């Protein structure tokens, strides 16, 4: 890292002069708390059949979708105190702060 | 294993398996497309899989200007020596600048209209085309840049393209950096969590890690629940700009085409302003324009935003609700009765705990979008303190924070105190009528609106070299 | 991880259940800080010839045993209050917990 | 390639360069031999270096079991079903247990005497060799192990190997867990710090992380502070072992051959109980065995532990002093002044600024080992708060925590609580006279010492299933 700088470096690099990639590009994420998967380190849960978590099944996803998370569009309550901006800023902002790369 | 066309389950794919008497796919042989997150450290048998952040995490408006610099620097007009950021060549909104098209080898926005012919755009970041309320904030911030370059330029005639660039970026990054902690924080985490995690301001420290946590990736999608089922569109007296005033989400999603086709971004941001986001309630958590029908036209099989949110964060392999609430130093609800306490809500405890057995194995998301939203906040305790506590270190691990001592001069602070999104709207766009501050809560036309010539301007004179 | 068990594994596995190889052998050690590396990712400070440590020269860890290190033997101090033993476990105690390997 | 044998700086070495006029390496283009770590994720370009542990970090004697199958399996007599440890089939010491020898590639035990043709000993930990004491601290447990099978064999006659080594096994690891934090953590962290660190155990947290941090694999070499440059050797009546009571230290690395034909583990263990450890004290750091002829009968130089110490805290990427004491909620010194004051020594601080320059700079090990030592302690506050920080989470972090609820019984607990090293040697050993406890603090024969007899052995009634 240079010894003296002006502006950000695209990538993040050298924010963090002393750990130069903190907050730079292409990067693994921090862990707040250790990982949880099946086998311990790879294997997400629900991925081997009949294998629990915790003492019990592995809910579907689409399960949990399908009877905590649906509801009939008409009961839409709109948010009195909020613009629609608001959530839109937030789409915004995430992209400024996280994308997971995936496979093609 | 193609994971877009098949439903077998082998690296990397990890489909959603569908459930009996699935309200839409009647077909359990079917699947939902889902690609495991590409791990650090791929094939080891050492490491525990971590998954990679592509983006830079400091609130840079890299979503503008790029993460890596071969793309940085095609985002750039290199044509001259005005720092300016480059513009569509083959379209124009009303005379003002859309951004350039980008070259993907099978472009989904090509498929959102085949006769239309309307790539996706090219940009800081790879989404800027999913929904085209975000390529016009994405637009508003590209005009914002080019307008910042233009006065520069004209206050400091000496200084070249690079400087003009860099000066104009780390305007529009103190801008997104203002906009989003003075405006839009306050109204996620309501006053109680915003002076818990993001107290007073002091200065650059350097021991504060900035990097995203992988459980925010997760975390952060609370937004999901805000999302209206239609993208409402108004004309320059604020009313329904037909002939298609509220189009459904789920053909809007990569509808490039409607940015250029369809009357520019103002139509659009007038909707954002003049529009109520959905609230999130316990039995009103997200609507089925993503759970249902998620990028239905560009691809086989509309997908479910709320399960994928779930399959991803056990793909990460993140842990559970009450790991998440012990963290976060909150009580961990062991049966559905303490769970029902919690959630103030005995009915939603039952429904969770029938699906996962025990508040140990609750999803991240779906435990956190599920708790009551703090007072004046739109998030309940635990993203409360995912998201704080996250945004804290994002601004103290930031050597360039826009407050840091040495960044800007202190009357340089005094006049970009006087930013707001509004603002930035008056500037870039055909709109004159713009939302009272704070715009994320003013929603309401015309009892919350003010004409722009009553908002003052960013004042760019304490930039000049002399 | 079986659902109950009376010993442990040997290699450490499934000591914690919901992030079974946590202790377990043959795993990264966990970071309390972020690691400090001359170009951020891999190289050690040190490793190329005219990059300092945050302002300064790294100096040599030869050169820092030689001047702090370094005193004479008759000089040496016997603890009134600690056997050898005190040392000799620390050894044994060090070698239940860590070993580092390199290779041959 | 070969670190051990050239000074080229190329993958996998990081060879310590020499200071012009060394006093023992007086070419200053040669070096100190040095490999650095295996990196977690070999030759990535995202992850972030770091190291691994081949170990169990839990306490649980895996120096003795091993913490691999195959190896466990190997260290194993499986030729009955007596539950025991393989013994040595060529040696015995005064009839007792030695250990097996070790079938290693270049054998680095045999070099220290050519003509014994002993080569190493194989154990849990690849390690057990490295200096005769430590060999018998190994040699010692093994025996216990065995002791221990023989005696659940007669209070368990229907008991098969499997259950006999597995509950030996058990034993041995509460009766290191007991001996590490009853009688020696006091002792290296002193009153205040153990209160601070080590609080009373209440319960299994299943959310303590009990993984080994980096920082501790050199943060707890401050041991080798207390090293003596002799090994000391004595008779039954605890005076000089002839013809050789005294021996270099850099004549018994590696010196399987003393174990098997210089006397066995008794004078050993007796030079360690009678013998005072080196105290560590500010200007009397570390002695020249380890600093200037460390390994010295089998590399081509001798190597000098501290500075592999500093040379392994940077290939571990490790943070500096100023750092860690940050992290410890500790003062961090900015000037030569201020450090003077945290070290109570401003001589001493001088002497670390004309090397580093900054105390942000100063490796790990050595700040630690300067600081001034806690009241009836062997650390100063930064080796305190690692060493603490470490031990809690090994303890509140193992499911199998001897005083956890559910691994010992309530009068298996009463009996383990009366376990002593003192009584273990008594048990395994042709020693009768041993010190009064704590072994770690008595050092001086007679005075410290007492009969063997005077000890009651670990009463195991309550291991016989009813
Ligand atoms: C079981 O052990 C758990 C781990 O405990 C640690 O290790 C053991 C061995 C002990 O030494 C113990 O003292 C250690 O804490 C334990 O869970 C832990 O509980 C604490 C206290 O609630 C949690 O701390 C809180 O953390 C949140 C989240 O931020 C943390 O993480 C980020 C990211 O790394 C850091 O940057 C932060 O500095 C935190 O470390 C904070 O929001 C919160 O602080 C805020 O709230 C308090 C209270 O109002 C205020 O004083 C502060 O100013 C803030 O406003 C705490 O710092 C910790 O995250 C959590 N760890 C884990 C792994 O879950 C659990 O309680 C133990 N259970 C029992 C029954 O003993
Ligand atoms: C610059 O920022 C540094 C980071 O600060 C954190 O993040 C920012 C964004 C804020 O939110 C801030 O509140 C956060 O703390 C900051 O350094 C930090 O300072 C604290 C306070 O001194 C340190 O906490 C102490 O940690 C030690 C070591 O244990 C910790 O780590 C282990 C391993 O991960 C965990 O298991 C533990 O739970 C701890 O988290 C503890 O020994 C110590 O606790 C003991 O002492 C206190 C007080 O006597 C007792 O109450 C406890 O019971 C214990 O006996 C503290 O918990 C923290 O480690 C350190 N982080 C870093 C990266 O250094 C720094 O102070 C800031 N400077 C300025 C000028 O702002
Ligand atoms: C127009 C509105 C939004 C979408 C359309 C949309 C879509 C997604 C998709 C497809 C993902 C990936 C799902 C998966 O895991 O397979 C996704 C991820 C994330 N979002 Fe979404 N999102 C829309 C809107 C929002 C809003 C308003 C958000 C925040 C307030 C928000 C956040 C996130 C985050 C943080 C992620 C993860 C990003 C990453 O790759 O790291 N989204 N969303
Ligand atoms: C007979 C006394 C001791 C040694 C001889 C000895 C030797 C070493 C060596 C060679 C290393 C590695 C050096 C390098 O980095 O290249 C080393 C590492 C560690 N020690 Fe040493 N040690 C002797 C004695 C002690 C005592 C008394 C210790 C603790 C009280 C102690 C600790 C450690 C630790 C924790 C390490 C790191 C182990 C790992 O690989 O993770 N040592 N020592
Ligand atoms: C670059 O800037 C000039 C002047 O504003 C403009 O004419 C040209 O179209 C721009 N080029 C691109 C690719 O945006
Ligand atoms: C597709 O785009 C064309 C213009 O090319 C437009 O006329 C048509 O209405 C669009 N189709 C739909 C379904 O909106
Ligand atoms: C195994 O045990 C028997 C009986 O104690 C003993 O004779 C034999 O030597 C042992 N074998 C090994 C390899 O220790
Ligand atoms: C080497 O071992 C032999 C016994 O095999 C012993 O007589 C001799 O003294 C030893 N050599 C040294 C230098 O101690
Ligand atoms: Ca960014
Ligand atoms: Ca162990
Ligand atoms: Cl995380
Ligand atoms: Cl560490």
């Amino acid at each position: 890292c240079p010894e003296q700088d002006k502006y950000r470096t695209i990538t993040g690099m050298c924010n963090n002069r002393r750990s130069p990639t903190l907050g730079a590009s292409n990067r693994a994420f921090v862990r707040w708390l250790p990982a949880e998967y099946e086998d311990g380190f790879s294997l997400p849960y629900g991925w081997t059949p009949g294998v629990k978590r915790n003492g019990f099944p592995v809910a579907l996803a689409r399960a949990v979708s399908n009877e905590i998370v649906r509801f009939p569009t008409d009961q839409l309550t709109p948010d009195q105190e909020r613009s629609l901006m608001f959530m839109q800023w937030g789409q915004l902002l995430d992209h400024d702060l996280d994308f997971t790369p995936e496979p093609a | 294993v193609n994971c877009e066309t098949s439903c077998v389950q082998q690296p990397p794919c990890f489909p959603l398996k569908i459930p009996p008497n699935d309200p839409r796919i009647k077909n359990q042989a079917d699947c939902i497309p889902f690609f495991r997150s590409c791990p650090a450290c791929p094939g080891s048998n050492i490491t525990i899989r971590n998954q990679i952040n592509a983006l830079t995490s400091f609130v840079d408006a890299s979503m503008v200007y790029g993460s890596e610099e071969p793309l940085a620097r095609n985002l750039r007009n290199m044509s001259n020596q005005l720092g300016l950021l480059a513009v569509n060549q083959r379209f124009q909104d009303n005379g003002r600048a859309l951004l350039p098209f980008d070259n993907l080898h099978d472009d989904p926005c090509l498929l959102t209209n085949r006769s239309a012919r309307i790539p996706c755009f090219l940009a800081g970041d790879t989404r800027s085309s999913e929904m085209p309320e975000l390529t016009s904030m994405h637009t508003l911030l590209l005009r914002e840049h080019n307008r910042l370059a233009t006065e520069l330029k004209s206050l400091n005639p000496r200084w070249d393209g690079e400087r003009l660039y860099q000066e104009a970026r780390k305007i529009v990054g103190a801008m997104v950096q203002i906009i989003t902690y003075r405006d839009y924080l306050p109204l996620v985490l309501g006053p109680t969590a915003m002076r818990k995690y993001l107290p007073t301001y002091r200065s650059y420290n350097d021991s504060v890690d900035p990097r995203i946590a992988n459980v925010f990736t997760n975390a952060f999608r609370y937004g999901h629940t805000l999302i209206q089922p239609f993208m409402f569109r108004l004309d320059n007296r604020y009313q329904p700009m037909e002939p298609n005033p509220r189009v459904p989400l789920s053909r809007v999603f990569f509808a490039s085409w409607r940015v250029v086709l369809e009357g520019g971004i103002d139509p659009i941001l007038r909707g954002l302003m003049a529009t109520p986001a959905k609230l999130n309630r316990q039995n009103q958590i997200a609507v089925d324009e993503i759970r249902e029908r998620l990028f239905e036209q560009v691809m086989r099989i509309g997908l479910d935003l709320p399960a994928l949110n779930m399959q991803r964060s056990r793909d990460h392999g993140l842990p559970g609700y009450n790991a998440w609430r012990r963290f976060c130093g909150l009580p961990q609800p062991e049966t559905v009765g303490q769970l029902g306490t919690v959630l103030r809500n005995l009915k939603l405890a039952r429904k969770l705990m029938e699906q996962y057995g025990t508040p140990n194995n609750i999803d991240i998301w779906m435990g956190g979008v599920s708790e009551p939203l703090k007072r004046k906040g739109r998030v309940g305790p635990l993203l409360a303190c995912i998201i704080g506590t996250q945004f804290r270190k994002l601004r103290d691990g930031d050597r360039f924070w826009w407050e840091n001592e040495g960044v800007f001069s202190m009357q340089q602070r005094q006049a970009l105190a006087q930013i707001s999104l509004p603002r930035i709207i008056c500037d870039n766009t055909g709109i004159t009528t713009v939302s009272k501050n704070n715009i994320f809560m003013s929603n309401s036309y015309p009892r919350d609106f003010v004409n722009c010539s009553t908002l003052p301007a960013l004042n760019l004179a304490s930039w000049r070299e002399a």
